[PDB]
């Protein structure tokens, strides 16, 4: 079964010092291997300092969320 | 050769020229990298082609950029300014072609120059050079403008024209030899006697009838003159306080005939140390060396020019004209 959250649905992020911290990406994939500490990838529209797009989180840092609205992060 | 390549589609991407700008606008370090790199041709995409061919025309387009200010410094002193005025009697009237609005008070800024004339006064010395070149009406001020623009335009197509004439076949730019002597024997010996003989045949006969006082038309339209056995520039112009316009004219010309023997004895290969240089030819044969060189030595061209405008005085009435010589040796020492 899934571990994770479904493909492509929106997570927000819940590590406090992720660049996304409390805004919403999409699930990019999970890695169902139970050995994975951050099997969850999630990708957003907004890149961080480093100009990176996506990251890994494991399955306590992301909680399943709706899409953003207008003007929402 | 091939124009039809040349599309207004590339405008609106902003950013084409530079790979590393391709995922446009993530942030405002991409505006500022756009900008920065604008112009940094090395790095752009494309060849060593392209990269002369971008170097060649965007200096003629700059080339252009110079010959609209001069036309529009010419109009200014034709239409703008008080120079009739001021050529009459320069030491009373202050130089201006600079004319300011009465917006929200801002007449305030033009200052009595003359009594028909209010603005401001320039420190360029335009007018000196005016007269020098014996310019002393509006029609020759309007075609002067109109020459330089016409120059504009001239440089305007050839940047245009030069973005796609050249392939990356091209070569002649690094042709520094051919280079080296076109400029030496045409741009620079023929220009300096062809100068020598436009002040002898139109600067002369002006400068000395200004002098004099007589400012009739049939005779504004016998070189060594006035001009005694004293040394140039032991003797200044007791009327103008410059050196004499015939000994700048013989200066040009034997300034071109230097140049163009120089240029002959290369020619015939006189010169026999080829050796002590040739490890500087073989290594800077670069974009960036050369500009580097060339940069360094209109450095110290401008400051050799800031200090003899002032020191050695040539301009008609430049040397009582204070703030002009200030400012011209201020802005040229700036430069350099
Ligand atoms: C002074 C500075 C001079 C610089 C040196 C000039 C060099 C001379 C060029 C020789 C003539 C030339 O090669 O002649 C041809 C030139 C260059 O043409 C080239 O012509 C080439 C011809 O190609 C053909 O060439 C062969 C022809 O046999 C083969 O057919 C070959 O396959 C084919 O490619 C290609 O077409 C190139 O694309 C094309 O650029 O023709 C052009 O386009 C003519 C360009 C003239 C531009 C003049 C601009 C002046 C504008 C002043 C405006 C003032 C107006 C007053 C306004 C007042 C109002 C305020
Ligand atoms: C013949 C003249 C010449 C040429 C052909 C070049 C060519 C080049 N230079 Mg430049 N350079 C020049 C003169 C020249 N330079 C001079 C005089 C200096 C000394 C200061 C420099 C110093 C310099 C540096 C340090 C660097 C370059 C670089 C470059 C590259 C492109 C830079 C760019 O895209 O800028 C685009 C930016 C602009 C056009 C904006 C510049 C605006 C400045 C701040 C001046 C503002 C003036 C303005 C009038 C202020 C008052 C107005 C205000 C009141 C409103 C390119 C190879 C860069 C490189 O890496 O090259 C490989 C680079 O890093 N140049
Ligand atoms: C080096 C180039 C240069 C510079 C710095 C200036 C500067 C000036 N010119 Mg201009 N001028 C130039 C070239 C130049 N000119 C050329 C080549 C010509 C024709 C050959 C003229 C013809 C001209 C005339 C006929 C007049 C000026 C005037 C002026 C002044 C006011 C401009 C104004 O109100 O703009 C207004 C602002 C704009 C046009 C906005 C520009 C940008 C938008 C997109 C257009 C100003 C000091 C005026 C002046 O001195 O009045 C007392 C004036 O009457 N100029
Ligand atoms: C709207 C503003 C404006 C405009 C359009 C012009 C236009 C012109 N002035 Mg200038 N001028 C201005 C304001 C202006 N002036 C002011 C406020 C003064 C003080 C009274 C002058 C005083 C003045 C003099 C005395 C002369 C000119 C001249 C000229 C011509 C020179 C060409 C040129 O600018 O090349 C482009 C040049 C530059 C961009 C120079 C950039 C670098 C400068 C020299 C740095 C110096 C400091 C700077 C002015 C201020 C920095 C601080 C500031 C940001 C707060 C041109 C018609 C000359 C001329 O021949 O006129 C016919 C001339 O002799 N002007
Ligand atoms: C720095 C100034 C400069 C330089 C070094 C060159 C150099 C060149 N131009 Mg010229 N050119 C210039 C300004 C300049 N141009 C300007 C301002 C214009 C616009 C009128 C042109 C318009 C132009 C055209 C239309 C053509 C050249 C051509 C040439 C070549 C010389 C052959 C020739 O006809 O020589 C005799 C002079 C060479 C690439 C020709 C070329 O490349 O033919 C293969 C050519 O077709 N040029
Ligand atoms: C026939 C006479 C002649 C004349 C009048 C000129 C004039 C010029 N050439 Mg030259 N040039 C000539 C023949 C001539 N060229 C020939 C026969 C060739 C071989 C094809 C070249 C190849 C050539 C190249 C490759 C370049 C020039 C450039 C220039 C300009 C450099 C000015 C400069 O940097 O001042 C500096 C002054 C100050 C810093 C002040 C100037 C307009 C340069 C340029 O930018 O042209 C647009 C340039 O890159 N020329
Ligand atoms: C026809 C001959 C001739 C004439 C009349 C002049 C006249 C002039 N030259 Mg000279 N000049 C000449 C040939 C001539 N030059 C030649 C062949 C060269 C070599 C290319 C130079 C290189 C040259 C330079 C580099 C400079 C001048 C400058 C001058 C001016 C001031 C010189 C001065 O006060 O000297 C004072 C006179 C003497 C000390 C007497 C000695 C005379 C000889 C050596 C004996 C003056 C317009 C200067 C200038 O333009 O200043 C604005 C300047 O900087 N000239
Ligand atoms: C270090 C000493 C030194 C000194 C004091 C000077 C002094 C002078 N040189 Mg220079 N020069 C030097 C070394 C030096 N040069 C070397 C080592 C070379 C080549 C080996 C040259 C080649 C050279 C040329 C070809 C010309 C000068 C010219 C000039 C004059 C000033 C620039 C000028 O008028 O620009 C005007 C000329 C230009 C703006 C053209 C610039 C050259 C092109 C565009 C550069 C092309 C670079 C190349 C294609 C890059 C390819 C890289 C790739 C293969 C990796 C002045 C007499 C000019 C002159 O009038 O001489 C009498 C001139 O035409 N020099
Ligand atoms: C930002 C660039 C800049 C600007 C805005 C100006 C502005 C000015 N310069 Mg120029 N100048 C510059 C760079 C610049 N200069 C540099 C880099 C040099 C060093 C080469 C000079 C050297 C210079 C001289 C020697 C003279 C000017 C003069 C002038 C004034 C009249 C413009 C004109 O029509 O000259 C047209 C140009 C001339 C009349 C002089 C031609 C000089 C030849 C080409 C020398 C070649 C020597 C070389 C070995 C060959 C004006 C205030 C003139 C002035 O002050 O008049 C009152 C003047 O006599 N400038
Ligand atoms: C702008 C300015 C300036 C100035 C500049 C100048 C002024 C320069 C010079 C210029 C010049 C002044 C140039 C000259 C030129 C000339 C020439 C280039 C000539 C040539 C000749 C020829 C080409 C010849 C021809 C012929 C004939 C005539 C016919 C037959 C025979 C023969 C072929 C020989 C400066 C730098 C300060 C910078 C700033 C501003």
């Amino acid at each position: 079964p899934w571990v994770g959250p479904k493909k492509g649905s929106w997570v927000k992020v819940l590590r406090p010092e992720s660049y996304w911290y409390q805004t919403r990406g999409q699930v990019v994939n999970v890695n169902q291997k139970p050995e994975i500490k951050y099997p969850v990838t999630v990708k957003f529209d907004r890149v961080n300092f480093s100009n990176v797009n996506t990251n890994g989180f494991a399955l306590w840092e992301v909680i399943e969320a709706p899409a953003p609205g207008p003007g929402e992060v | 050769a091939i124009f039809r390549y040349v599309n207004a589609t590339l405008w609106s991407k902003a950013g084409h020229f530079n790979k590393a700008l391709s995922k446009g606008a993530k942030t405002t370090t991409w505006i500022w990298n756009l900008h920065a790199s604008a112009h940094d041709f090395d790095i752009q995409q494309g060849s060593a082609g392209l990269i002369a061919r971008k170097v060649f025309s965007s200096g003629l387009a700059h080339l252009s950029l110079v010959f609209f200010w001069l036309g529009g410094m010419h109009f200014h002193g034709a239409y703008l300014s008080n120079y009739s005025a001021w050529l009459k009697d320069p030491k009373s009237v202050a130089p201006s072609s600079h004319i300011a609005y009465s917006l929200v008070g801002q007449d305030i800024l033009n200052s009595y120059t003359s009594q028909y004339f209010s603005g401001i006064t320039i420190t360029s010395g335009f007018f000196q050079l005016y007269r020098s070149e014996g310019i002393v009406t509006q029609s020759q001020l309007k075609y002067a403008c109109a020459a330089s623009l016409i120059a504009t335009l001239i440089c305007l197509s050839g940047s245009y024209l030069h973005m796609q004439l050249m392939s990356k076949f091209t070569s002649f730019y690094k042709k520094f030899q051919s280079l080296s002597q076109s400029h030496l024997i045409i741009m620079f010996g023929f220009g300096s006697v062809s100068f020598s003989a436009h002040q002898i045949h139109e600067a002369l006969p002006i400068n000395s009838l200004l002098d004099s006082g007589i400012w009739d038309p049939q005779l504004f339209s016998a070189i060594l003159l006035g001009t005694p056995s004293a040394i140039t520039g032991k003797l200044l112009n007791p009327s103008t306080g410059s050196i004499f316009l015939s000994q700048v004219a013989a200066h040009h010309l034997a300034v071109g005939i230097v140049f163009i023997t120089l240029g002959l004895i290369k020619w015939c290969n006189l010169f026999f140390s080829r050796n002590a240089i040739l490890s500087l030819r073989l290594a800077y044969m670069d974009y960036h060396a050369q500009l580097s060189i060339n940069l360094a030595v209109w450095a110290s061209l401008s400051m050799v020019a800031a200090h003899h405008l002032t020191e050695i005085p040539v301009y008609p009435y430049e040397s009582t004209d204070y703030p002009t010589v200030l400012c011209l040796f201020v802005h040229h020492a700036c430069l350099s």
